């Protein structure tokens, strides 16, 4: 139409192409699949994945499209990715699992979803932190409770020798911190 | 009525072992070294879990609001990556530096564009961020906006001084990113914006 006349023959040929040239659209830091997922473009994510794309490809920091969908709480995209056999067991550059990320961002639906896909709820990163350690750090009683209900082990220690309760003792005396401590001390007793 | 706090504090202490009690009383304020690791920075975690008051407590007790992690990211970077917009605006009002580039040369504006946070983008303009900041590979926010196929954000960057003749390290214009997807990716609309805007 208008601006199309401003294009060279080579550029017009690109515009009319039936398949994307993804090499142009990609860098080590910004992967088009990751970007589309991170900003919530579900239909476009699905379109890209219908071409020749590694669904498990990593950015310069070792994260996959699943990390990006999870961190941004893009729930439908996260479900879709797993449904399309994205690898749920990927680790980041410090040995943390997707569950660690789902917990940090306080996403109960993703936590549940990851468990259905056989996530180890007690997995430790390089520093020995479990998802429960992260939930405690977040002071999110709702998330802590969910993890406990789903069988998280309160006795797992990080490299400093701290259980999630132990970690709680260092977080600072404050109401939200007390509520988590109470959950941690009381929950095992509610098991018969 | 913070008698609830004293009541709750007592309830919890009654549950603790003597050894746990000693540690608790020794740590009225958060113990930074004990509660932080490589992957899990308290400000970042609290930001992503929407714990604004707890963030303020950490900061007011001496933790730098622009404290960086292993990837030179601050809580602001992470809050944006998580698209936690109420936390983002809180941090900015508290004086979080919106100009800082992380390890990959990425600024808050880069990430706000990547997660498609239009309101955060508009807010960053008000703090006079450099909208043409280039990362380690020469990518600007305009490049990422076009990659995300977002017409609104592409347009607003151009209206606010985004440079459409800035090339990545391997010579790509935002125009190239618009064209390369071919049909059915809003490519023509993006090209049109890039050929006409601004003015």
């Amino acid at each position: 139409d208008g601006p199309r006349k401003l294009l060279s023959k080579e550029e017009k040929f690109m515009l009319n192409s039936r398949n994307p040239d993804l090499a142009v659209a990609t860098s080590k830091k910004w992967l088009p699949l990751h970007t589309l997922a991170a900003c919530g473009e579900f239909y476009l994510v699905d379109s890209l994945l219908k071409h020749n794309l590694d669904i498990n490809a990593t950015d310069v920091g070792g994260l996959t499209v699943l990390h990006r969908a999870i961190i941004g709480k893009k729930q439908a995209i996260t479900n879709y990715l797993l449904r399309e056999s994205a690898n749920p067991f990927v680790l980041d550059d410090e040995g943390a699992t997707l569950m660690h990320y789902a917990v940090q961002t306080a996403s109960a639906p993703t936590i549940k979803l990851l468990l259905l896909y056989n996530a180890d709820i007690n997995a430790q990163d390089r520093d020995g932190w479990t998802p429960l350690h992260v939930a405690v750090q977040a002071r999110r009683s709702d998330i802590v409770k969910l993890l406990l209900i789903k069988g998280a082990d309160i006795e797992v220690k990080n490299k400093d020798g701290l259980t999630p309760l132990g970690l709680c003792l260092y977080l600072g005396r404050e109401i939200r911190t007390y509520e988590v401590m109470k959950l941690l001390k009381e929950f095992p007793l509610s098991r018969h | 009525t913070d008698n609830y706090e004293e009541e709750l504090a007592k309830e919890v202490e009654q549950l603790l072992e003597p050894e746990e009690r000693v540690i608790l009383q020794q740590n009225e304020k958060p113990n930074l070294k004990m509660i932080s690791t490589k992957s899990w920075k308290p400000l970042q975690t609290l930001a992503l879990s929407m714990q604004i008051q707890l963030m303020d407590n950490l900061i007011e007790n001496g933790l730098d609001i622009d404290d960086v992690d292993k990837d030179n990211q601050t809580a602001l970077h992470k809050a944006i990556i998580g698209k936690k917009e109420a936390v983002i605006s809180h941090l900015l009002r508290k004086g979080a530096n919106p100009h800082l580039q992380d390890r990959d040369g990425a600024a808050p504006i880069h990430y706000a564009v990547q997660v498609g946070a239009l309101q955060t983008v508009k807010l960053l303009f008000k703090y006079n961020v450099d909208v043409n900041v280039a990362d380690n590979e020469g990518w600007t926010p305009l490049h990422i906006a076009v990659q995300s196929r977002n017409r609104d954000i592409t347009k607003i960057l151009l209206t606010n001084g985004a440079d459409k003749t800035r090339r990545t390290k391997d010579g790509k214009l935002a125009l190239d990113l618009a064209l390369c997807f071919g049909r059915d990716f809003k490519s023509y609309d993006l090209v049109k914006l890039l050929k006409i805007m601004p003015t």
